[PDB]
């Protein structure tokens, strides 16, 4: 089940607040598939957090 | 002048067949006589029930009906191929066969007894003399078991748990606590084993294999995987000799299974006449599993029952069959499952020969797993690896 | 780290796409990540100045 | 006397059969290399 | 160190081979499409 | 008149130039291959069983 | 008809691209994780 993996990587790795979720954030929804396949590095949450930040940033750019 | 006839027992003359005797008898049985009422053991039935559910595999196995008590030829031939391939590894050609290694190992011990007799320069004489030499070894093994102190498997190799590959030398201590090598270096057969806590063997091997292997006769003590192979072969050979001589086949028949239903001196001597000499003559690559598939099957079943795991529901024969039958399994992966099945077989045989009365153990296991009732049925199952039986219940 | 960097040890950064394995390796030393640009001789001299 | 359309279809089917064989070849090679590396280096 | 270096080289080699095979299969499929659509 | 081995060695030339490192990757050296070496004519077999 | 074959072959092209990219990304990931 991808639901359990997505919920884990959203609530433990990314530590995101409940206000933001997969339904409300298309960028997060796109990124979830990539992050799930990388089951390691989960103790290094900072890498995933920073990658999400830079993906949002590249999303907002005018190109 | 290679004979095409073999005799399992003295009940009937040497039955004649052309070539590829396992497949020959399999197709003859499944064609000339009705099989839909024939049955293998109950263990075969539970394996059939477990293997029927898979849709891709049941087509190959032809398990049309689960409730049916009969088994198709494809599953039997697959199982027999799996148990034959357990001892021979095609990836690396074996310079020495397990029979040759075991024969050298026993001939080294008996060199004093061979000294009284005329000096032989070939294995063709030790093959004849083996049924006389090996009882002394069995008596010595029993004496050392009673003497030496320390699943009570006295034949278990103390390999490191991490390794799962048969090929190497080995880790030190693997041969430790194994009683037979204790006897062999006590009697000087193996003067020293590296990792222990020209030998007579080397001379005997050179004498009996200079023709087959040329000048290059590898030393067994260093290339010690040959020790493992020959030691397993020797243990199986002595256990099989004890089983064969325990009760005569002339005893009254108690099971309906008979050679007529299939076709529509010393007990070991008949096996020695053809299974040892002519089989060597036609192909020196014959191993124990070729002559005694049933021993391999029972040893594997014993190891599975005991719950032993080499790494520390799973049928290692089934895993091996899935290995060669499927291209998804790699070369080294199929070799891994091959060596796991070898580990299971050797652990089972070691557990068997560590029992005070292996006769009761093998009789009970054959009765509960492969419909083996008496000595005639046990011998036929050992030779063939399977025991068809008419289902009347 | 210890030996001269071969071309195999030099890796190209990928901006504008997900690059989380590179972010994991941030503290490592053996692979060097470069910006895919190379400095011309003139700007090299000006930088030295 | 069939048209060239059927001939083109048949040639395409032959090419796709070759592709089908090559897929199994790729899988076999990948598995062999995987087990080679696992045996030698990963240990 | 030695084994890590060897394994890394082998992995990169296999990663190149898989790309070559993928491009070959893609070219075959594209040629089949081109022949079936417009001769 | 006959042709000397040195002349055909020169004319045949080389076609290879490869860098080889030692097992511990301390040192790198280059290997030259000559297309006229007697190495070619031998019936050589090669295998690297794991 | 040819249109179904064309669509299936386009899907095959897409899946080949996806498999190649995924395998390269995976080997790169494990290389940066463990092999360093």
């Amino acid at each position: 089940k991808r639901d359990e993996k997505h919920r884990h990587v959203v609530n433990v790795v990314l530590e995101l607040p409940t206000e933001i979720s997969e339904a409300t954030h298309p960028v997060l929804a796109t990124m979830l598939s990539k992050y799930t396949r990388m089951s390691s590095l989960f103790n290094d949450k900072c890498a995933f957090k920073l990658d999400l930040l830079r993906m949002v940033a590249v999303s907002r750019t005018r190109r | 002048n290679v004979p095409s006839y073999f005799g399992i027992t003295q009940n009937d003359p040497f039955i004649r067949f052309h070539t590829d005797f396992r497949g020959e008898v399999v197709n003859t049985m499944f064609e000339n006589a009705s099989t839909w009422t024939f049955s293998f053991g109950i263990w075969y039935y539970r394996l059939k029930r477990g293997l029927y559910t898979q849709p891709r595999w049941k087509r190959v196995y032809h398990l049309a009906q689960m409730d049916n008590f009969s088994i198709s030829q494809e599953l039997l031939l697959g199982v027999v191929n799996a148990l034959e391939n357990v001892t021979v590894y095609p990836t690396y050609d074996c310079v020495l066969s397990d029979l040759e290694a075991a024969a050298c190992l026993l001939a080294a011990y008996g060199h004093a007894l061979w000294e009284g007799r005329d000096p032989p320069d070939s294995v063709a004489t030790v093959l004849g003399e083996l049924p006389q030499l090996l009882p002394r070894l069995a008596d010595d093994v029993s004496r050392e078991i009673a003497a030496w102190e320390g699943g009570n498997n006295y034949y278990a190799y103390r390999d490191s748990p991490d390794l799962r590959y048969y090929m190497p030398h080995y880790h030190p201590g693997t041969f430790d606590r194994h009683v037979l090598v204790r006897l062999f270096h006590k009697r000087g057969v193996i003067q020293h084993l590296p990792g222990y806590g020209d030998d007579v063997l080397s001379l005997w091997s050179r004498r009996l294999l200079v023709g087959k292997l040329g000048r290059d006769v590898p030393v067994f003590v260093h290339e010690q995987q040959y020790l493992r192979s020959g030691l397993t072969c020797l243990a199986g050979l002595l256990l099989l000799w004890k089983v064969t001589n325990a009760d005569s086949v002339f005893a009254p028949r108690t099971g309906k299974f008979t050679l007529a239903d299939l076709l529509g001196v010393r007990n070991f001597e008949f096996l020695v006449r053809y299974y040892i000499g002519p089989w060597y003559a036609r192909d020196p690559a014959v191993t124990l599993s070729q002559l005694f598939p049933g021993l391999a099957l029972l040893a594997v079943t014993e190891s599975v029952r005991s719950g032993w795991d080499p790494s520390r529901k799973s049928n290692p024969v089934a895993d091996y069959m899935f290995a060669q039958s499927s291209k998804q399994y790699g070369d080294l992966r199929r070799l891994e499952v091959h060596d796991a099945l070898l580990f299971h077989y050797e652990h089972g045989l070691g557990r068997l020969l560590s029992v005070t009365l292996p006769r009761h153990r093998v009789s009970t296991l054959g009765s509960s797993l492969f419909n083996v009732n008496d000595i005639y049925e046990l011998l036929y199952f050992l030779v063939l690896g399977f025991l068809p039986s008419v289902a009347v219940l | 780290d210890r030996q001269p960097l071969n071309p195999a040890n030099i890796e190209a950064r990928h901006h504008g796409v997900s690059d989380v394995p590179r972010l994991g390796a941030m503290d490592a030393d053996e692979p060097l990540f470069v910006d895919d640009y190379r400095a011309t001789d003139d700007e090299w001299t000006l930088q030295k100045v | 006397p069939i048209t060239v359309l059927t001939q083109n279809v048949l040639s395409a089917l032959e090419i796709l059969r070759l592709v089908r064989l090559d897929l199994r070849q790729l899988a076999q090679s990948v598995q062999d290399t995987i087990q080679h590396m696992r045996f030698l280096y990963l240990l | 160190r030695v084994r890590k270096r060897y394994l890394r080289q082998e992995l990169r080699d296999l990663g190149h081979r898989v790309q070559t095979y993928c491009e070959d299969l893609e070219g075959r499929v594209s040629e089949a499409e081109a022949l079936l659509n417009q001769q | 008149d006959e042709v000397a081995r040195t002349d055909e060695w020169k004319g045949a030339g080389v076609s290879r130039l490869r860098e080889v490192w030692d097992v511990q990757h301390r040192v790198r050296l280059r290997v030259l291959w000559y297309v006229n070496s007697f190495w070619r004519s031998r019936e050589l077999s090669y295998d690297d069983h794991e």
